[PDB]
């Protein structure tokens, strides 16, 4: 295409118990 | 007879000098034995007596 | 008399405004009109355009 | 002619100006102030100041 | 003036540009006021050039 | 949500206005020049500048 | 007397002057 693979790194959600929460750089 | 300023401005002129010469010559002038000195080339006192 | 007779019709629609996106109201890509995001001490700019 | 480490100009002007800070118009006196700024790596002549 | 140096039509240029491949441009990598182009006379200013 | 180490409860600004340090209007250009201060432990986003 | 593509100085500046890395 025009130029665009300028993404995310290609990591997944991280796992958790009740949906979410936030883990940082653990 | 008038005279009258729009905008003035100021323009400063710096060499392209390299980075690494550049900041050996900060250090070598930010010492008190190389501290700059100038003096008048008419060092006066000047009285108007009438 | 004869200026009973006239004719008459609207001027032309202008429909004036900025731009898309405000296009050309900042230069970019520009001589001596370049823009700058440097830092403070450094001075250097960070930012050139073509 | 010499090289390396007598003159390195990456995204640096020759040439800056600097628009006033401050201004004052008054009928006899008109007042500008600068902020001259000299980056790091950089030495500035004041003789090219006009 | 070819022969004898008896040059008398240099005010008449007004900018020059040098460029090298079609995408460096020489004077370039900021150093004039205008960094890609020489002016060598410059009608209708408002920079103050 | 998560109850801790997302929002800080220090007083802190969500926007900030930056007058400008210096401005200078052209004929047909305005400059206008800032200092953008980014403060300790506070990340901005460029996107979010206008 | 003196004029013009004859200015020259040769020597360097800096790296003469000794410096050694961290």
């Amino acid at each position: 295409d025009i130029n665009f693979s300028s993404l995310a790194p290609r990591h997944g959600t991280r796992p958790f118990m009740g949906t979410w929460s936030d883990i940082g750089t653990s | 007879a008038s005279i009258s300023f729009t905008s003035i401005n100021l323009y400063a002129t710096f060499f392209p000098m390299a980075h690494n010469t550049a900041s050996t010559l900060e250090a070598m002038l930010r010492n008190d034995t190389n501290d700059q000195s100038f003096n008048d080339y008419l060092s006066a006192a000047n009285m108007l007596y009438p | 008399e004869i200026n009973l007779v006239q004719q008459s019709m609207p001027n032309r629609p202008n429909y004036i405004g900025f731009r898309d996106n405000f296009i050309g109201l900042m230069y970019y890509n520009s001589t001596g009109n370049m823009g700058v995001l440097a830092g403070q001490a450094s001075q250097l700019n960070a930012v050139v355009d073509l | 002619a010499p090289t390396h480490d007598v003159t390195t100009d990456r995204s640096q002007r020759l040439t800056l100006r600097f628009v006033p800070v401050d201004r004052e118009d008054n009928t006899y006196s008109y007042k500008v102030r600068y902020t001259l700024a000299v980056g790091d790596n950089r030495v500035l002549d004041m003789a090219s100041t006009y | 003036p070819y022969l004898d140096g008896t040059f008398y039509l240099n005010h008449t240029f007004k900018k020059v540009s040098i460029t090298f491949d079609s995408s460096v441009s020489w004077p370039g990598n900021d150093r004039l006021l205008t960094p890609n182009e020489f002016e060598i006379k410059r009608t209708v200013d408002g920079e103050g050039y």
